[PDB]
C-alpha cells in the first residue's frame, strides 16, 4: 500500500543497509530465504511495506544496489543475508569513482544513471500509491556524493508529491577522512538543499565515543557503528510497520519539525545505550530514559547541544509506556530548560508512542532533535572549503573533468546563506 | 574484471620485477611452476587483475620484460620462474646502450619499440576494467632513461585517461656509481613530466640504516634490497587484492595525492621494519608505529623530513587494526606541533585499513608482524633534493665534459640548455606553492 | 554418393599427394597398407568420397599420379605407401620436359594423354554424384604448365558442369630457382582463365616466415612444407568428410567466392600455427585466432594485404566453436576500419563451423589445438602480385633470350604476344571492378 524502497549508493551506504536490513529481517521473522517464522501475525500484517512477496513466500526485500565497481557487490552477496536479494537490481559499473564528484556526476555515474532509472520505476510500477524514498550514501566519498546525489535531481521528474529520506555521513572537526572531503561537502549540500527533505548529520568521530563510554568496547568493528545506525533508522518507521496507541508517518515526522523549505538538517538519537554489566544497576523508568536524551552524550554527531536550542524534540518512545509519565516529564524538561529551546515556538516536544519495543529491551526511546548548534556543522566545512579554493589546489581533477568555477562560488554562496538562516531565528 | 599490466624496463626493472613477482606467488598461494595448487582457491579471491587463465589454472602473469641486453634477461631463463612466464612477452636486446640517453632512446629502442607496444596492446585487449601501469626504471640507465621517457610518449597516445604509476631509485648525493647519472636524471625529469601520472624514489643509504640497525644485516647486498622495496610494492596491492573495509584503488591515490598536475612526486616509508629477535621483547601497537612513521630514521630518501613540509599524507594499514585508536593517534600526531602542514591544507590525511597483514618471505631476515604501515609523504624536502642533483648536472656542463658520446648518436646540446629552465622553477614550485 | 577425384600432376603433384594422403590415413583411421582396422568404422563416418571398397574393407584412393619422369614416383613405390595405391593408377613417363612448354604441351604428354582420360573415365563411371578435382600441379612446370593447361582443356569438354580445384605454389618475386618460370607463368595463365573454376597460390617464403617464429623451425625443408600445405588441404574437405552444423560443398564455395568470371584467385591462411611450447601459456580463444586472421604475418603469400582491397572472405572454422563471439568476432572485425571492402560488397561472410578440431601429424612440430581457422580472402592485392611478374616476363622477352628451345619444339612466337594482351587487362580488372 504505503510503499518505499531503500536504495545505496556508494562504499558507505552499501554497507550500512547489509547491517540493517538483518534487524529488519529479525524485527518482523523472517529468513535469508524469506521464510516467515514470526510466530505472531504482528510481524506479518504490515510486512508488505518493504517487500514484494513472490511465488511461495520467498520475500524480496525492496533494495537497489549500485556501485562503480564490482568490489562491494561479491562481499555483500557473499556475505550475510546474501541469497535474501534479488539479482535482478545488482547493476553496477567498472570505473569506481576515485573520490572525484563530477567522475560520479558527470563522467562516469551518468552512465549508469539510466539502467537504475528504470529499476526506480519498475518498482513502483507495481504498487497502487508511493509513499517516499529513504537513501543511504555518503557525504565524505566520491561515489554515493556524486552519484546519489544527481540521483535526487531525477526523482522529483518522476515524483514530485512524495518525501525524500537522504540518511548520509558528515565531516567531523577533529580529523578528516579524505583529502577532498570539503570539496565533497560544499557541492552536495547545494543539490542537497533544492530537492531533498531530511539529511541526518551522523559524525564518524562522535560514534567511537558512544561506543567508548557507553558500550566500553575496545576494538569497534565496522559492523557495530553502523548497528547503531541500523536501531536508529528502525525506531523511526515503527508506526508504519507495528500498531499503538498514536501512530504517526514519515510525513507526520516530516510536518511537525521543518519549519522552513531549508532548514531540515536534523541529528539523531537513541536511548538506552550501556555496556552490559551496568543493567541491572540502573533502573528502567521514564524519567532514568529521559534524562539521558537529553545529554551531550546521546549527541550521535560532535555538536555541543548546550550551544544551541532544540526547535522540534521527536520523541518516538518504544514499548508499552504510562502515557501521563511521558506527559509529566516532557512539561518538566521546558521548566528546566527554557534557554535550551528556541523561544517563540510553543510546546516544543512532539511525541509518538508505539507501544512495541524493539529486540533485546523493555523500553526504548528513539530521539531526533533540531539543535541550531548544527549551524556549527557548516561553519567549520565552508572554512575548510575555502581554504584550498583560495589556492586553486585540486583544481585539475575537477576542470580537467570540466568543472565551472562558478560551481563553486554559487554553492559557496548558498553555503553561507544556510548558517544565516539559523542565525535569523537563534 | 579490472586487470594491471606491469612493464620491466632496464636492470632495475628485471630484478625488482623478480622479488615483487616472486612475492606473490605466495601471497596468493601460486606454484612457481605455472599452474596452482586446488588448496589456494579459497586464498585466491580476486587474484584476477594479474594473471590470465589458461587451460587448468595456469596464471601468466601481465608483465612485459624489456631489456637491452639479453645477460640478465637469461637469469629469468635459467631459474625456477623460468616456466611462469610468457615466452614472447619477454622481448629482449642485442647490443647495449651503457647508459647513455640517444643510445637508449634512439637507437636500439627504435628497433624494439615497435615490437613490444604490440604487445602491450595484445594483452590489453582482454580488460574491461584496465586500470593502471607498474612500469619499473632507473635515472641513469640508457634504456632506464632514454627508453622510459620514449614509452611514457606513447602510451598517452594509446590509452590516456587510464592511470600509471613508477617506481625508480632516487640518486644518492654522496654514494652513486654511474658519473652520467646527474646529466641523464635531468634528462627523465624533462619529458616526463607531461607523460607520468606518478613517480616514486628511493634511496641506496636510507634503506641500508635500517638494514644495519634495525635488521642487523651488515652483509646486505642487491638480494635483501629487492625483497624490502617489494613489500611497500605488495602493500598497495592489498588495497586491490583483497576485501577491505574501506581501500583505495590507482586513481584515487593520484586524485588525493596530487595537488598540482607538476610536483607530484611523494616518497615512500614502511615499519615496523626489523630483525625476528627483537620483535619478541616488544609488543608493537598502533600508536608505536604511527609515531615511528614520522621520525628521520624511517623515510626511505635520505634527506630532511623536518625542514620539509608536508603537504598531503598518505597511509594505507594491514593487519587487524581498530579505527579508534587510528582515529586517535592520527589525532596525536597532530597534538605534536613538528610535523608541519601548508596553512591552506589542514585536510591532507588518507584512510585505509586492510584485514591482511604482511606475509613475509622464505628464508628473509624479516618478521611476521600483524601491523604495518606504507607512509607516503609528499613534502617540501623533495626540492632540497633538487638542490643537491642541479648543483651536480650544471658544473660538469659547463666545463662540457662527456659531451662527445650524446653528439654522434642523433642528439642535440640545446635540449640541455631547455631542461635547466625546465628544472629551475620546478624546485621554485615547492616554495610558491608552500 | 558424392565422390570425388584427385589428380597429381608434377613433382609438385607428387609429394604434396604423398602428404595429403598421408594425413587422411590418420584422420580416418585407415592403416597404409590397404586395409582398415576394425576399431576405426565409427571414426570411418562418410568417407567414401575418396575410398572405394574392395573385397574386405580395402580402400584404393580415387587417386591419379601423372609424372613424365619415373624417378620422384618410385620413391611412392619403394616406402609404405606402395600397396595403398593402385598400380594402372600410376601412369608413368620416361623422357622429361625439363620445364618447357611445348615439352611438356606437346612432346612427351600426347603420348600419354590417352592413357590417363581413360584412367579417369574408368574411375569416375561408378561415381552418381561427382562433385569435384583435386589436381596439384605447378607454374613453371614442363607437366607443370604444359600439361596442365592441355588436361583442363580436355575434361571441360568431357565433364563441364562438375566442379574443379587447383592448387599450386606462387613463385615468389625474388627467391625461386628456374628461370623460366616468367615464362610459363603466363603461358600457364593464358589458356587456364577459361578451363579452371578457382586455382589457389602459396609461397615458399610465406611459409618460412611463420616456420622460423612460430615453429621455431631453423631447418625447413620439403619435408615440413607438404604437412603445413595439407592441412588447409584437410580443412576444406572437413566440411565434406564429417557431419557439421552448418557446412558447405564444393560447388558452393566457387558460387560464394567467384564474383566475375575471370577474377577467381583468392588465397589461403591458417592459425594457429605456432610450436608445442607456445601454446602452453596461452589460452587461445575464438576472438584471439580471427584478429590473427586479419594481420600480414599470416598470409601465405607474401604480398601487401592492407594494399589489397577484400571483396569475398571465406571462413571455416574447425573444433567445438560457439556461433556467438564468432557472431561478435567478425562483427568486432568490422568494427576496426583497416579491412577495406568494395563499395558494393558489405555482404561478402561465409560461415562455417565444424565440430571436428584438427588433428595433427605424427612426430610433427604442430600442437594439438582444438580451434582453427583455414581464411581465404579474394583481394586486389593479387593485382600487386601481378605487376611483379609481368615485370619479370616482358624484359627477358624483349632481348628474346631463352627462345632458342620454345622454337623447335612445336610451338609459336605469337602466343607469347597475345598473352601480353591478356594478362595486361586482368590486372586491370582489379582496379576496374575495384
Ligand atoms: N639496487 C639495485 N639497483 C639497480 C639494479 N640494477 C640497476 N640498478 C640501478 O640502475 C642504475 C643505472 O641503470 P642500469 O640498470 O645500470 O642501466 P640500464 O637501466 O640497464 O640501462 P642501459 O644503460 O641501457 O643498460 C644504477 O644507478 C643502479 O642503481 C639492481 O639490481 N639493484
Ligand atoms: N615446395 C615444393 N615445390 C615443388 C615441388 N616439386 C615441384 N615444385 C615446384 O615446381 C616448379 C617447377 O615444376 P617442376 O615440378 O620442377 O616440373 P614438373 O611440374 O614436374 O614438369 P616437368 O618439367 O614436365 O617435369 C618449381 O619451381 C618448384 O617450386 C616440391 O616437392 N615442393
Ligand atoms: N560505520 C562504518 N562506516 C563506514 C564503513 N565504511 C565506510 N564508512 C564511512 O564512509 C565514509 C567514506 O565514504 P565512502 O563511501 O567509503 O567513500 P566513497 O566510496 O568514495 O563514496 C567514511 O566517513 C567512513 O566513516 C563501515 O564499514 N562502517
Amino acid at each position: 500500500m504505503r510503499e518505499i524502497v531503500h536504495v545505496q549508493a556508494g562504499q558507505c551506504g552499501n554497507q550500512i543497509g547489509s547491517k540493517f536490513w538483518e534487524v529488519i529481517s529479525d524485527e518482523h521473522g523472517i529468513q535469508p530465504d524469506g521464510t516467515f517464522k514470526g510466530e505472531t501475525d504482528l510481524q506479518l500484517e504490515r510486512i508488505d511495506v518493504y517487500y514484494n512477496e513472490a511465488n511461495n513466500g520467498k520475500y524480496v526485500p525492496r533494495a537497489v544496489l549500485v556501485d562503480l565497481e564490482p568490489g562491494t557487490m561479491d562481499s555483500v552477496r557473499s556475505g550475510p543475508f546474501g541469497q535474501l536479494f534479488r539479482p535482478d537490481n545488482f547493476v553496477f559499473g567498472q570505473s569506481g569513482a576515485g573520490n572525484n564528484w563530477a567522475k560520479g556526476h558527470y563522467t562516469e555515474g551518468a552512465e549508469l544513471v539510466d539502467n537504475v532509472l528504470d529499476v526506480i520505476r519498475k518498482e513502483a510500477e507495481g504498487c497502487d500509491c508511493l509513499q517516499g524514498f529513504q537513501l543511504t550514501h555518503s557525504l565524505g566519498g566520491g561515489t554515493g556524493s556524486g552519484m546519489g546525489t544527481l540521483l535526487i535531481s531525477k526523482i522529483r521528474e518522476e515524483y514530485p508529491d512524495r518525501i525524500m529520506s537522504s540518511f548520509s555521513v558528515v565531516p567531523s572537526p577533529k580529523v578528516s577522512d579524505t583529502v577532498v572531503e570539503p570539496y565533497n561537502a560544499t557541492l552536495s549540500v547545494h543539490q542537497l538543499v533544492e530537492n531533498t527533505d531530511e539529511t541526518y548529520c551522523i559524525d564518524n568521530e562522535a560514534l567511537y565515543d558512544i561506543c567508548y563510554r557507553t558500550l566500553k568496547l575496545t576494538n569497534p568493528t565496522y559492523g557495530d557503528l553502523n548497528h547503531l545506525v541500523s536501531l536508529t533508522m528502525s525506531g523511526v518507521t515503527t508506526c508504519l510497520r507495528f500498531p499503538g496507541q498514536l501512530n504517526a508517518d514519515l510525513r507526520k515526522l516530516a510536518v511537525n519539525m521543518v519549519p522552513f523549505p531549508r532548514l531540515h538538517f536534523f541529528m539523531p538519537g537513541f536511548a538506552p545505550l550501556s555496556a552490559k554489566g551496568t543493567q541491572a544497576y540502573r533502573a528502567l523508568t521514564v524519567a532514568e530514559l529521559t534524562q539521558q536524551m537529553f545529554d551531550a552524550k546521546n549527541m550521535m554527531a560532535a555538536c555541543d547541544p548546550r550551544h544551541g536550542r532544540y526547535l522540534t524534540v521527536a520523541a518516538m518512545f518504544r514499548g508499552r509506556m504510562s502515557m501521563r509519565e511521558v506527559d509529566e516529564q516532557m512539561l518538566n524538561v521546558q521548566n528546566k530548560n527554557s534557554s535550551y529551546f528556541v523561544e517563540w515556538i510553543p510546546n516544543n516536544v512532539k511525541t509518538a508512542v508505539c507501544d512495541i519495543p524493539p529486540r533485546g529491551l523493555k523500553m526504548a526511546a528513539t530521539f531526533v532533535g533540531n539543535s541550531t548548534a548544527i549551524q556549527e556543522l557548516f561553519k567549520r566545512i565552508s572554512e575548510q572549503f575555502t581554504a584550498m579554493f583560495r589556492r586553486k589546489a585540486f583544481l585539475h581533477w575537477y576542470t580537467g573533468e570540466g568543472m565551472d568555477e562558478m560551481e563553486f562560488t554559487e554553492a559557496e554562496s548558498n553555503m553561507n546563506d544556510l548558517i544565516s538562516e539559523y542565525q535569523q531565528y537563534q | 574484471m579490472r586487470e594491471v599490466i606491469s612493464i620491466h624496463v632496464g636492470q632495475a626493472g628485471v630484478q625488482i620485477g623478480n622479488a615483487c613477482w616472486e612475492l606473490y606467488c605466495l601471497e596468493h598461494g601460486i606454484q612457481p611452476d605455472g599452474t596452482m595448487p586446488t588448496q589456494s582457491t579459497n586464498e585466491g579471491e580476486s587474484f584476477t587483475t594479474f594473471f590470465s587463465d589458461t587451460g587448468s589454472g595456469r596464471y601468466v602473469p601481465r608483465s612485459i620484460f624489456v631489456d637491452l641486453e639479453p645477460t640478465v634477461v637469461d637469469e629469468i631463463r635459467t631459474g625456477t620462474y623460468k616456466k611462469l612466464f610468457h615466452p614472447e612477452q619477454m622481448i629482449t636486446g642485442k647490443e647495449d646502450a651503457a647508459n647513455n640517453y640517444a643510445r637508449g632512446h634512439y637507437t636500439v629502442g627504435k628497433e624494439l619499440i615497435d615490437t613490444v607496444l604490440d604487445r602491450i596492446r595484445r594483452l590489453a585487449d582482454n580488460c574491461s576494467g584496465l586500470q593502471g601501469f607498474f612500469v619499473f626504471h632507473s635515472f641513469g640507465g640508457g634504456t632506464g632513461s632514454g627508453f622510459t621517457s620514449l614509452l611514457m610518449e606513447r602510451l598517452s597516445v594509446d590509452y590516456g585517461k587510464k592511470s600509471k604509476l613508477e617506481f625508480s631509485i632516487y640518486p644518492a648525493p654522496q654514494v652513486s656509481t654511474a658519473v652520467v647519472e646527474p646529466y641523464n636524471s635531468i634528462l627523465t625529469t624533462h619529458t616526463t613530466l607531461e607523460h607520468s601520472d606518478c613517480a616514486f624514489m628511493v634511496d641506496n643509504e636510507a634503506i641500508y640504516d635500517i638494514c644495519r640497525r634495525n635488521l642487523d644485516v651488515e652483509r646486505p647486498s642487491y638480494t635483501n634490497l629487492n625483497r624490502i622495496i617489494s613489500q611497500v610494492v605488495s602493500s598497495i596491492t592489498a588495497s586491490l587484492r583483497f576485501d577491505g573495509a574501506l581501500n583505495v584503488d590507482l586513481n584515487e591515490f593520484q586524485t588525493n595525492l596530487v595537488p598540482y598536475p607538476r610536483i607530484h612526486f611523494p616518497l615512500a616509508a614502511y615499519t615496523p621494519l626489523i630483525s625476528a629477535e627483537k620483535a619478541y621483547h616488544e609488543a608493537l601497537s598502533v600508536s608505536d608505529i604511527t609515531n615511528s612513521c614520522f621520525e628521520p630514521a624511517n623515510q626511505m630518501v635520505k634527506c630532511d623530513p623536518r625542514h620539509g613540509k608536508y603537504m598531503a599524507v598518505c597511509l594505507l594499514y594491514r593487519g587487524d587494526v581498530v579505527p579508534k585508536d587510528v582515529n586517535t593517534a592520527i589525532a596525536a600526531i597532530k597534538t605534536k606541533r613538528t610535523i608541519q602542514f601548508v596553512d591552506w591544507c589542514p585536510t591532507g590525511f588518507k584512510v585505509g585499513i586492510n584485514y591482511q597483514p604482511p606475509t613475509v618471505v622464505p628464508g628473509g631476515d624479516l618478521a611476521k608482524v600483524p601491523r604495518a604501515v606504507c607512509m607516503l609523504s609528499n613534502t617540501t624536502a623533495i626540492a632540497e633534493a633538487w638542490s643537491r642533483l642541479d648543483y651536480k648536472f650544471d658544473l660538469m656542463y659547463a666545463k662540457r665534459a662527456f659531451v662527445h658520446w650524446y653528439v654522434g648518436e642523433g642528439m642535440e646540446e640545446g635540449e640541455f640548455t631547455e631542461a635547466r629552465e625546465d628544472l629551475a622553477a620546478l624546485e621554485k614550485d615547492y616554495e610558491e606553492v608552500g
